[PDB]
């Protein structure tokens, strides 16, 4: 039951570590693929969407997922370095198109039934 | 008996963020579990002998074009089955949706005996067949 | 004949899946569950998910087994089951023409070691089952995602994700690209409630309690 | 039984030694196909004059969504939503009513051609052979909408193609 | 104490003396198909789709209402009782109008489940068929009387449920008619559920009469306002409009019935 | 029978008609509101009640296996005529 | 052998012009692999068993032809590379050791697929 | 493709196509063979170079 | 869409071959289009008699998959005899 | 007569040939345990058909004889199709010669639509097409692996339904899948043009492996 398999990491010390050079990756590589991929993104704004992507799983707490988002970003820096990925998919992260979203009680009331 | 580096881990499983749902639909959706009741047009009874969850329904409102039925929310028309309730459950604070539980209403055993349509004394004599 | 429309029953082969059923669950019962044979002749082997490397070597490598070829490689998950996802090795032999299926169980996370040096086909398959229903796989040479679209999120089989997905994407002339938006579908998926509440097969039915 | 496919290995000799050096320098398996294609360049030329003449057809081709009507002029749809429930795209989208006469006739009745992959399964599920797939295919639109027909347009459409769909039926219906 | 021991098709179960066979094969789960009984209703042995094989018993017997005895162990998938279950349904599927496309019970009709499981799949009947003229009992009951069996739940149902004794049968032979005889007005506050205990379409909803083939309704579970009962309903929803409201099974509350005010 | 809106649109046989202020009526300016004139309802109240003599009667709505499924109408009230369901020509007793 | 085959008719492998010394090495190594595993896993009967008669068919018949016809396994060269292969499952799994007890239960129903 | 597929659903339910079937299943999927080799030979021809074909 | 003999020995000959037995055209050969009211035929269970469903279902009679091995001196068995070797082409064994 | 007219222009053509020839081997061995099937493997030579070996329908009533191929190149895998298509023409024949009286579907109602005759008449008919394309045939829970020899490879599909009028799962095992994850070791060296000569008996059409 409380028995489990791990990934990688044997516990939060050592995903802990391996959360550390991913972030490492990914601050050495925002400015050259704003260079490569010819991005409108500012390289300040670049590096602190990476940070509030890694702050957005802080409630995280299990081991074996703190491996599965770790080779998760694996997998994305891989697509985004060797250029597989594309500029669009780049930006998908950013929400422009996106219309910003009311948040307090009385705008979700004046909008529409929503929660 | 099964050695593979084995770790107590107490915590319930968090693989909402694994499981790639948007915030709101994780947070907002409210997913409640339940055995369906017969359609009471008919007499068949093997479609309440499963557990199935659904979500809250949200707007449908009419497109100009014909007045369709375009919505917004993906998870409207998804409904899950599972032979009892304890695995739904599970499945449903482990993926990390707020769920409503409903018990599994089943059909009271009542004696019954062709020898009641007629009687004696007794009220329950049936006046035709 | 007297039965000219129900498909015909070959008992012979039946027979003689069952004494190999027998053999491959004697020589291995480390990691053997249960095997059975279907009623048209179809062999299964459940396996525990430590035997997806031993398992699949003695079936592609001894003499009396012989089986090098895979046939395919799928996951078909079920979220009531504890483990939800199952696995399926479909194996067909050369020697001993036949096809054999062996089938193994895990959970979301605890991993299923790779088989890909037993079968070197099993790679890109190996990959669809991580890209496609979350189940990753200990040492796989190149686990990355295979089918989906870039920097997609989640795993469409999973019974869960909806039929529609999550995001679609579309011109912007405001940004000049390609962008991803959440749904808003123009005409609902009407999903229909078939499956009569009368039972159709008395045999298969399940026990009560 | 199999054969093999390429194991003609060749002789020798000094005429099997010439003749490949002689086919190898002057050029003549390549002479072969020049001249083969010259028989093709003589030969009549493969081409249909459309649009002044059009592809051999067949009366069970699938084209354009239609609704029939009875000889009486009464539509025969009687909307029992058989079709909405077979087509496997759902394109098809019925609203019933009893009607001021009463007879269960459709409120709405559109089916989403750009949905729509032309299967039959609609004309062969339908009971009173009420909606059937006409023979025309020359509707190429240039709007999206245009594509997207209503119930209105599936009665004109099967009042324009009716001589044709009625023939159609008369030489299909013992086949299905 | 009392429970006596009964087998079905092999394993054995518990059974209260006094306890109809079909319950005892409900106890297991396999379930006798049936168009008479109503498990709130009073028993009619009418339909004889309720007939099973006793083992090591010469005829079969009615499951519906058949006191169960010492051992009985009940052939459910017996050939011979097959054999009984396509004769009945043969017979009742005789006279039955060409309407499934027409009929509001299209799809969740119950005979034409019972057809598709326990039945044949083609008809040798040669002959004509019977046709039976409509009789009004309503604007809130449509009335095709043509597609009847006969099963008597309505009457049944007007008697014991309802308490008004105005809905009967008439005539004799294959030309018995159910109905009102006299062109009376049935009007309970209970009439509504005959469109529901009515195994086909013979008895329909006028309001909602041909508005939805009800395999695309969504059901949705809630309760009911119109009255402080409270009974428990299924609103079924389709394309995002309501069609009809639908009774819960709740044994509580409302039983399987609501008011045709709340329906 | 097709009428036209006090707009001047035409009105349909199931009597869909946009109103007056009805934003979505440009989508027909410079276009045209596509109705078909053979209305069913109209189309089949002309044809001649059959005065076939018989108590229930057959009908396939003609052409055989072309028509719809054979249902047998009751000719049996006599303040009304039966009709089938599928076609809807109505059949009666020929005044008994 | 005569004139040795030109080619098996497989191009994945080439013709051993003397296959009975390969059949005979093989398979005492084998033999010898399985003398390693102990006596009470089935695994040595069975493999004891197919091998010690390969071996007395292979040493009785010396004519290669016969030699496939009544190995019912091809021609020479794929038999030989199939007894490498029964070789290399022995060794490979003299580590694993399957003979062991099944290492646990499948949790609760994880077979039953009627849902 | 719609002879494999068939051939699955059929083998679920123990229930043989009628003879006539399986010949015109057979001869159908052959003259299927004949189109999408064509398809693979003259194609390749393509890529290669020989448009003729 | 036949031509001239001073073409026709023109195309035989670059061709090497007699195509004149068979075009890729398709002339007056073809099969009429305008065929007879076809009748067609029925199956085995046409009957009106003894066509009981119950010695017929085909669903029906499919038992659930038989269980050899469960958790809960034999010689060594292979999953299918020995596949023989298949013969070589009598008609044309060597291309 | 246009079979042997491709054959002439591309069979014994210089450029063809040596474009083609002896370009990306594959071994018989390595062929198998790559997934490899169809025309693939029958080009390498081993001698494999589920024609044959597993003849599903009437495939085994049909006599007819497999091209095997003799390098395992590019262009004994070509000579393969087209003598495949030569066998191909000789099955046609066999099948025209041979085709039975009987019906098309299956007698069982419950499983095929009923004749439109009886639909208009039976009431069992109507029934029953009312269900069969309402709900449809219901298959008994069971999963199977069928598999047949598709002109690209052996297809096959993994269907397992729970036991409703809908499936549970379909899974598709297209023979250029494997062929695709192959395609790396099938080159290594050549050069592009030859990658684009690969890709051609390769035969890959991209929307079966991509599913
Ligand atoms: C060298 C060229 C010499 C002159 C052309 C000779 C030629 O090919 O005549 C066609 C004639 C028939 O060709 P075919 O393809 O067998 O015809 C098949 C059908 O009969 C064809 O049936 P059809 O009904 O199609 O035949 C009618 C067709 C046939 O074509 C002609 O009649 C063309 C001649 C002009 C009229 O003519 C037309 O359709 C009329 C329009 C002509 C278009 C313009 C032609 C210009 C020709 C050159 C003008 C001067 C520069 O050629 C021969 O019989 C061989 C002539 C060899 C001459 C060698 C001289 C050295
Ligand atoms: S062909 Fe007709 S029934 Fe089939 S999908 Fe298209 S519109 Fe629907
Ligand atoms: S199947 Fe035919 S009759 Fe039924 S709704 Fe569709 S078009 Fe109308
Ligand atoms: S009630 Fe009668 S007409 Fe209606 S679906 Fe059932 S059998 Fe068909
Ligand atoms: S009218 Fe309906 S409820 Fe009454 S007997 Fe007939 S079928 Fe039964
Ligand atoms: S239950 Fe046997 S007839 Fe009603
Ligand atoms: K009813
Ligand atoms: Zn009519």
């Amino acid at each position: 039951g409380t028995s489990v398999k791990p990934i990688f990491s044997r516990d939060m010390n050592e995903a802990k570590r391996r959360v550390r050079e991913l972030y490492r990756a990914w601050y050495r590589e925002v400015p050259n693929t704003v260079h490569l991929f010819q991005l409108d993104i500012s390289v300040k704004q670049g590096r602190d969407k990476v940070r509030e992507m890694f702050m957005k799983n802080a409630h995280v707490t299990d081991p074996r997922v703190v491996d599965l988002l770790v080779i998760k970003g694996k997998m994305e820096l891989e697509e985004t370095i060797n250029v597989w990925k594309q500029r669009t998919h780049i930006m998908r992260f950013f929400h422009e198109t996106e219309a910003p979203r009311p948040t307090d009680f009385l705008s979700k009331f004046y909008v529409g039934h929503d929660p | 008996t099964q050695d593979t580096q084995l770790i107590a881990v107490d915590e319930k499983l968090d693989i909402t963020t694994l499981t790639g749902v948007p915030e709101e639909h994780i947070k907002t959706r409210k997913v409640r579990i339940f055995v369906p009741a017969r359609n009471n047009m008919q007499s068949g009874v093997n479609n309440t002998k499963k557990w199935k969850m659904e979500f809250d329904t949200r707007e449908r409102w009419e497109n100009p074009l014909m007045g369709w039925s375009s919505t917004a929310d993906p998870l409207s028309n998804l409904v899950l089955t599972f032979s009892t309730k304890e695995d739904a459950v599970a499945f449903a604070e482990k993926n990390g949706w707020s769920f409503d539980v409903e018990e599994r209403k089943v059909p009271k055993p009542k004696s019954k005996s062709y020898g009641a349509n007629f009687s004696w004394n007794k009220r329950t004599r049936v006046s035709t067949k | 004949d007297t039965r000219p429309t129900i498909r015909p029953r070959n008992d012979v082969v039946h027979k003689q899946l069952s004494a190999f059923g027998q053999y491959v669950a004697e020589i291995l019962p480390k990691y053997v569950q249960q095997v059975q044979v279907s009623c048209f002749n179809e062999l299964e082997i459940f396996i525990h998910p430590d035997g997806v490397i031993p398992v699949l070597t003695f079936l592609r490598d001894h003499t009396n087994a012989q089986f090098k070829s895979l046939a395919d490689l799928t996951a078909v998950d079920v979220p009531t089951r504890q483990n939800r996802f199952e696995i399926v090795y479909n194996l067909l032999s050369l020697r001993f023409n036949s096809q054999i299926r062996v089938k193994t169980y895990t959970d979301e996370l605890t991993p299923i070691e790779s088989s890909v040096t037993v079968y070197k086909a099993a790679n890109w398959y190996e990959r669809e089952i991580w890209d496609m229903f979350g189940v990753f796989f200990a040492n796989h040479p190149d686990l990355r995602r295979i089918l989906t679209g870039y920097g997609f999120e989640g795993h469409p089989f999973r019974k869960d994700f909806p039929l529609s997905g999550y995001v679609e994407l579309r011109y912007d002339d405001e940004v000049k690209r390609v962008v991803a938006e959440p749904v808003e579908l123009a005409q609902e998926f009407r999903k229909f409630d078939l499956n009569s509440p009368w039972e159709a097969f008395p045999a298969y039915r399940q026990p009560p309690e | 039984t199999y054969k093999f496919v390429n194991m003609r290995e060749p002789s020798m000799d000094m005429k099997s030694v010439t003749d490949r050096a002689a086919q190898t320098l002057l050029w003549t398996e390549l002479v072969r196909g020049l001249g083969m294609t010259l028989s093709y360049l003589f030969r009549e030329p493969a081409t249909i004059n459309y649009p002044f003449e059009k592809g051999p057809l067949s009366p069970r081709f699938r084209g354009e969504h239609a609704l029939r009507r009875y000889p009486s002029g009464e539509e025969r749809c009687i909307a029992c939503k058989l079709c909405e429930a077979v087509c496997p795209a759902q394109a098809i989208t019925i609203e019933a009513e009893p009607r001021a006469d009463g007879s269960r006739r459709t409120t709405r009745y559109d089916i989403d051609m750009t949905k729509c992959i032309y299967c039959g399964f609609c004309q062969e599920a339908c009971p009173v052979d009420a909606i059937v797939e006409g023979p025309n295919f020359e509707f190429s639109t240039e709007t999206h909408e245009e594509l997207l027909y209503n119930k209105e347009k599936l009665l004109n459409n099967g009042d324009k193609w009716e001589a044709e769909i009625a023939a159609n039926i008369q030489a299909d219906y013992l086949y299905r | 104490s009392n429970l006596i021991e009964v087998f079905v098709d092999g394993q054995s179960v518990m059974v209260e003396p006094g306890t109809t066979v079909l319950q005892a094969c409900e106890k297991v789960g396999m379930q006798i198909p049936r168009f008479c009984y109503h498990e709130r209703l009073s028993v009619a042995g009418n339909c004889r789709m309720c007939l099973v094989e006793i083992e090591k018993a010469p005829k079969v017997v009615a499951a519906c209402a058949m006191p169960v005895m010492k051992g009985w162990n009940i052939l459910t998938n017996s050939e011979k009782s097959k054999k009984a279950r396509e004769g009945v349904m043969e017979f009742l599927l005789a006279n039955h109008p060409l309407d499934c496309p027409i009929c509001d019970q299209g799809g969740e009709c119950d005979l034409q489940d019972q057809s598709m499981m326990f039945g044949s799949d083609r008809s040798r009947f040669l002959e004509g068929k019977r046709a039976v003229e409509d009789k009004n009992i309503g604007p809130l009951v449509k009335t095709i009387m043509t597609r009847c069996i006969q099963c008597t739940r309505c009457i049944r149902f007007a008697s014991e449920i309802a308490g008004v004794d105005d809905l009967g049968t008439t005539g004799r032979g294959n030309d018995m008619q159910v109905g009102t005889y006299i062109e009376k007005m049935f009007m309970s506050e209970l009439s509504g559920n005959i469109i529901d205990i009515c195994p086909v379409g013979a008895l329909t909803s006028k309001p909602y009469a041909f508005t939805a083939r009800p395999w695309e309704t969504r059901k949705t579970e809630s309760i009911d306002v119109m009255d402080a009962v409270g009974s428990n309903i299924v609103v079924s929803t389709r394309t995002g409009e309501v069609m009809r409201i639908l009774p819960r099974m709740h044994e509580d509350i409302n039983e399987e019935w609501i008011s045709d005010k709340t329906r | 029978g097709v009428r036209t809106s006090p707009t001047g649109e035409k009105v349909t046989h199931t009597g869909q008609a946009y109103d007056d202020g009805d934003y979505r009526r440009v989508r027909f300016s410079d276009r045209q509101k596509e109705v078909n004139e053979n209305f069913a309802i109209d189309l089949i109240a002309e044809q001649p009640v059959s005065e076939v003599g018989s108590r229930v009667i057959s009908c396939d709505g003609g052409g055989g296996a072309l028509g719809h499924p054979r249902v047998y109408i009751n000719l049996d009230k006599e303040t009304k005529t039966g009709t089938c369901g599928y076609c809807g020509l109505q059949f009666r007793q020929p005044h008994h | 052998a005569g004139l040795l085959k030109k080619t098996t008719g497989l191009v994945g492998l080439a013709v051993c012009e003397t296959p009975h010394e390969r059949l005979k090495i093989l398979y005492t190594k084998i033999l010898d692999v399985l003398g390693q595993i102990p006596k009470n896993a089935a695994y040595r009967k069975y493999t004891e068993q197919i091998t010690n008669e390969k071996l007395g068919m292979v040493k009785a018949e010396p004519d290669v032809k016969k030699l496939e016809e009544q190995l019912q396994g091809g021609q020479i060269e794929e038999v030989i590379l199939q007894a490498e292969n029964e070789l290399s499952l022995a060794r490979k799994m003299l580590r694993w050791k399957p003979w062991e007890p099944l290492v646990e239960e499948p949790p609760a129903n994880q077979w039953k697929w009627p849902i | 493709n719609e002879q494999a597929y068939s051939l699955a659903v059929e083998k679920l339910l123990n229930i043989q196509p009628p003879p006539r079937a399986q010949w015109i299943r057979v001869l159908f999927g052959e003259i299927t063979r004949l189109l999408n080799h064509i398809m693979a030979v003259t194609t390749h021809a393509l890529d290669i170079g020989a448009m003729t074909p | 869409a036949s031509a001239t003999r001073v073409i026709q020995l023109l195309r035989n000959w670059a061709s090497g071959r007699d195509l004149q037995a068979k075009l890729q055209l398709r002339y007056q050969e073809i099969s009429k289009r305008t065929q007879p009211p076809p009748k067609l035929p029925v199956g085995p269970s046409h009957k009106l008699s003894n066509n009981y469903y119950c010695t017929r279902d085909g669903r029906r009679e499919a038992m659930p998959p038989s269980i050899v091995m469960s958790s809960q001196e034999k010689k060594a068995v292979t999953p299918a005899p020995p596949i023989k070797r298949w013969e070589l082409s009598k008609d044309q064994p060597y291309l | 007569f246009r079979i042997d007219e491709l054959e002439e222009m591309l069979t014994n053509n210089r450029i063809w040939r040596n474009r083609t020839v002896d370009i990306g081997v594959v071994t018989a061995e390595d062929a198998l345990n790559y997934g490899f099937s169809g025309v693939m493997l029958r080009g390498s030579g081993i001698q494999w058909d589920l024609r044959k070996t597993q003849p599903y329908d009437v495939y085994d009533q049909v006599e007819f004889d497999v091209p095997i191929g003799s390098r395992g190149d590019c262009y004994d895998r070509y000579l393969c199709r087209v003598e495949e298509m030569r066998q191909s023409l000789r099955i046609i024949s066999q099948c025209l010669n041979k085709m039975p009286p009987g019906e098309i579907k299956v007698d069982d109602a419950k499983v095929s639509p009923p004749k439109r005759a009886e639909m208009k008449t039976s009431m069992e008919s109507l029934i029953h097409h009312f269900k069969l394309y309402t709900e449809g045939y219901q298959v008994p829970p069971g999963a199977t692996y069928t598999a047949i020899e598709a002109p690209k490879g052996e297809f096959g599909v993994y269907l397992v339904s729970d036991g409703s009028s809908r499936p549970y799962r379909c899974k598709i095992k297209a023979p250029g899948f494997a062929h695709l994850a192959g395609l790396d070791k099938m080159s290594k060296g050549h050069m592009l043009a030859d990658v684009v000569a690969i890709i051609g008996t390769q035969d890959i059409v991209f929307g079966e492996v991509d599913r």
